[PDB]
């Protein structure tokens, strides 16, 4: 039936040069069709991770997706202030097409 | 060339219709599903419908079916939308597309506007 | 996958001219020689002008499978016709990627055929609803061509014609060119006046 | 007044036969349209082409013979003798079983196949004409 | 499966021979048919070798004849192509064809499968 996406932790305070961690679920079985996407308030959203595998184009290695199953990971390090922004779960799997509920991280 | 324009945000009364558009200029046409995604000032993005421009077919959720009307034309390469909300749905739309391919993922590639 | 089928009655065709013409480099015809199918008689024509790779020629073949075959257009075994194409880079294949043409590439059942389907169901092949939207098993199955200057030849963009004859009890309409002669008076000749011949 | 339509069901689900004549023009159509009770696609072949007395012959393709003749002042057919030379020849095929005339006079009888003998003149035109099964005098001729 | 990978070509100047190299795998080679075609800029493109089922028998081109001097091994599934004496215009790109026409009727029954060919350059 109906699908959504969770998204753990909602808020996170994260310095420069930290591990942040984002573990992205759902209620059913998800095997490659979720992406990690970058918003930032005054901006358009730009992409972070497409299929949970692939780097994207005109973004760095600072970003990273793993995991599979149940549970998909969006692995950072080396943050900037231009790195601090929201972080979204983009599902691609059934209907109804639900996205994340918004991360935002900000400096300390 | 890569940028969409952004009409002036209006407020509106219940009942009274809301339009929005999303020019698509250059590249090649009639490969990308243009897409529509609605979110408010202090709520998460949500999407609501796309239109594929081989027919101009409406694709929706459960929240918007049967409350959004969406189309789109390939002269102009403009989707518009007829829509009767609230005062209380006071949100910014944003235009998004992307090819998207069959026998592989499915999901928007690039070209994301500033506003309505 | 949105063939145009025409219906050719009444006039009159030059079908050698176009094998003559050596610029539509395919010509594949079944049924009948050349010549002789421009000297003879039928009730209707059906064309169906359609753009394929340079690849899937071998889909267009009766007793073959393949997308363009099973899930674009069927070719019956008993098939009386001919298929005409060349090579068209020049207003076909532009710079970019030509993504105009579409094909099915998804189908719940091959086509049968003389059948067309241009539905836009989305294509479920899995246990999630699709409902509509594009993801597991749940996509719009009409994939797009992709031509560029630059592909190879396998790649590029060839415009087909399929000629198609059927024959009942009704009259043919269609046929082609009678040749004539000049006549010859005070002599002994072997004519053919119309259908009335003598000596 | 003229005859146009030709069917069997007369309302769809077949080709359908009508001519018409407009201003200095006639057209020949078959689709199935839809009929109405007194009116005044599948579409395979369309084409375009008391003072007056007008005899025409419809038979089974499709066959039409025609004659235009000035006469005044009778009210039956006059006692007159003509051929009918061709005019048309449709091979549409199109299967009738039924006709009707909508909206001056007109008459309306039937064919059958019975041996006739004809008599032509320097020209080549029928001038008389002698049925063989009417009574034993023509059965003799 | 089948497949067809080709060597050979180079930029030779006028008057000069070169060797081409076409090899076949995923069907049987000895008793199917073997074409080339070349591909130069003003498209349209023109058949003009052939080979029959025969090992001997080989059909050639009214433009040029005998110049596409041609091999057939049975055994290495390879096929060899020597060209002679180039014209300037013979710039192009040489595709090697898999059988066709194969009990259909005649009309120059179309090859369905070509290969992507080798660079020959005459300048
Ligand atoms: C009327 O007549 C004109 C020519 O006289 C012809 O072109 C036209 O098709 C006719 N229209 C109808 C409805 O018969
Ligand atoms: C013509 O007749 C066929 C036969 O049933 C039908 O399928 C088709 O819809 C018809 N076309 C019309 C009425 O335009
Ligand atoms: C005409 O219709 C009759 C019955 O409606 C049928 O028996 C006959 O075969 C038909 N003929 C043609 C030529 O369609
Ligand atoms: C035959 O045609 C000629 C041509 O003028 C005519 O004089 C003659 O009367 C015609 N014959 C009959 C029997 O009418």
């Amino acid at each position: 039936g109906d699908i959504q996406l969770t998204q753990s932790p909602s808020s996170l305070s994260a310095s420069v040069g930290d591990r942040v961690t984002i573990t992205c679920r759902a209620s059913q079985d998800i095997s490659d069709y979720l992406n990690w996407y970058q918003q930032k308030p005054g901006k358009a959203p730009k992409l972070l991770i497409y299929a949970a595998s692939s780097l994207q184009s005109g973004v760095p290695s600072r970003f990273s997706g793993s995991g599979s199953g149940t549970d998909f990971t969006l692995t950072i390090s080396n943050l900037q202030p231009e790195d601090f922004a929201t972080y979204y779960c983009q599902q691609s799997y059934s209907a109804p097409r639900t996205f994340g509920q918004g991360t935002k991280v900000e400096i300390k | 060339q890569m940028q969409l324009v952004q009409s002036g945000a209006e407020v509106k009364k219940p009942g009274a219709s809301v339009k929005v558009s999303c020019k698509a200029s250059g590249y090649t046409f009639t490969s990308y599903a243009i897409s529509w995604v609605r979110q408010a000032p202090g709520q998460g993005l949500e999407w609501m419908g796309r239109i594929i421009p081989i027919l101009g077919i409406a694709n929706y959720a459960q929240k918007f079916q049967g409350r959004v009307t969406i189309t789109a034309d390939e002269s102009t390469s403009t989707a518009y939308m007829e829509l009767s909300s609230r005062s209380e749905d006071t949100a910014v739309y944003y235009c998004a597309s992307g090819a998207f391919y069959y026998g592989s993922g499915s999901y928007p590639f690039d070209y994301w506007g500033q506003g309505t | 996958y949105a063939w145009n089928r025409k219906r050719i009655s009444n006039c009159v065709a030059d079908y050698s001219v176009l094998y003559n013409s050596a610029s539509f480099s395919t010509f594949k015809c079944y049924g009948v020689s050349p010549t002789k199918l421009n000297d003879l008689c039928f009730t209707n024509v059906y064309a169906d002008s359609f753009v394929i790779r340079g690849d899937e020629v071998r889909q267009i073949a009766p007793g073959q499978t393949g997308k363009i075959a099973d899930y674009n257009y069927k070719l019956p075994d008993d098939f009386t016709g001919c298929v005409i194409a060349w090579n068209s880079n020049n207003l076909d294949s532009k710079v970019g990627g030509n993504y105009n043409y579409l094909y099915r590439l998804f189908r719940k059942s091959n086509l049968k055929p003389f059948e067309r389907d241009i539905s836009t169901e989305i294509y479920q092949a899995g246990s999630t609803p699709c409902n509509g939207v594009e993801g597991f098993n749940c996509y719009f199955p009409l994939q797009s061509y992709g031509f560029q200057p630059t592909n190879g030849v396998g790649y590029q963009p060839y415009r087909v014609v399929v000629l198609s004859f059927e024959l009942l009890h009704a009259p043919a309409t269609v046929c082609g060119p009678k040749k004539s002669t000049n006549l010859v008076k005070n002599k002994c000749v072997n004519f053919n006046f119309n259908g009335l011949t003598g000596t | 007044i003229r005859g146009w339509i030709f069917g069997t069901t007369l309302d769809s689900k077949t080709q359908s036969l009508l001519i018409v004549n407009n201003a200095t023009n006639v057209v020949i159509k078959v689709c199935e349209f839809q009929f109405c009770n007194d009116p005044f696609n599948n579409c395979t072949f369309e084409y375009v082409s008391f003072k007056n007395l007008r005899e025409f012959v419809f038979k089974n393709y499709f066959k039409i013979y025609s004659k235009h003749t000035p006469i005044n002042l009778v009210r039956d057919l006059p006692q007159g003798f003509s051929a009918l030379e061709p005019l048309v020849d449709l091979p549409i095929g199109i299967n009738i079983t039924r006709f009707q005339t909508l909206l001056a006079a007109y008459y309306v009888g039937y064919l059958q196949p019975r041996t006739f003998l004809l008599k032509y003149n320097e020209n080549g035109t029928i001038t008389d004409a002698v049925d063989c099964a009417l009574d034993p005098l023509s059965e003799t001729k | 499966e089948e497949q067809l990978v080709e060597s050979g070509g180079g930029l030779v100047q006028p008057g000069g021979s070169l060797r081409l190299s076409c090899a076949a795998s995923g069907f049987r080679f000895g008793s199917y048919y073997m074409s080339w075609v070349r591909q130069a800029p003003g498209k349209a493109p023109e058949w003009v070798s052939d080979i029959n089922t025969r090992g001997e028998t080989t059909r050639y081109s009214d433009s040029v004849k005998g110049r596409f001097t041609i091999a057939r091994d049975n055994a290495n599934n390879t096929v060899f192509l020597f060209m002679n004496r180039l014209k300037p215009e013979d710039t192009a790109v040489y595709y090697c064809a898999v059988a066709a026409s194969g009990d259909t009727f005649e009309g120059r029954s179309d090859p369905d499968y070509w290969g992507q060919g080798t660079l020959v350059t005459v300048s």
